[PDB]
């Protein structure tokens, strides 16, 4: 049970890590996404003018 | 003649080192030992400065 606790301790703080890295992804992605849509809107305006 | 003081000079020494480690490791948790065994022993044997 003493190695049990360390074995799950590895588990936990590994899953905490992949979760933190998970954040990084969606946190960055959600933002690259926004900066893309805005770039699209910089064009869409011109298009919407011709339209 | 002091050299030939302890009659089992090797026996004297292991006896003493085994004990020092044996005692210092009992204090320590396994995982904690396994990661630091180098320093854990290395200290247990010598009077840390």
């Amino acid at each position: 049970l003493a190695i049990e606790i360390t074995t799950n301790s590895q588990e936990a703080a590994a899953k905490h890590e992949a979760q933190r890295l998970e954040q990084e992804a969606r946190g960055r992605l959600e933002r690259q996404k926004i900066l893309d849509q805005s770039e699209a809107e910089k064009a869409r305006k011109e298009l919407l003018e011709l339209e | 003649a002091k050299l030939f003081s302890v009659p089992d000079f090797v026996g004297d020494a292991c006896k003493a080192i085994a004990s020092r480690v044996r005692g210092a490791v009992a204090s320590v948790t396994f995982d904690d030992f396994h990661k630091n065994s180098a320093r854990i022993i290395r200290m247990a044997v010598f009077g840390f400065e």
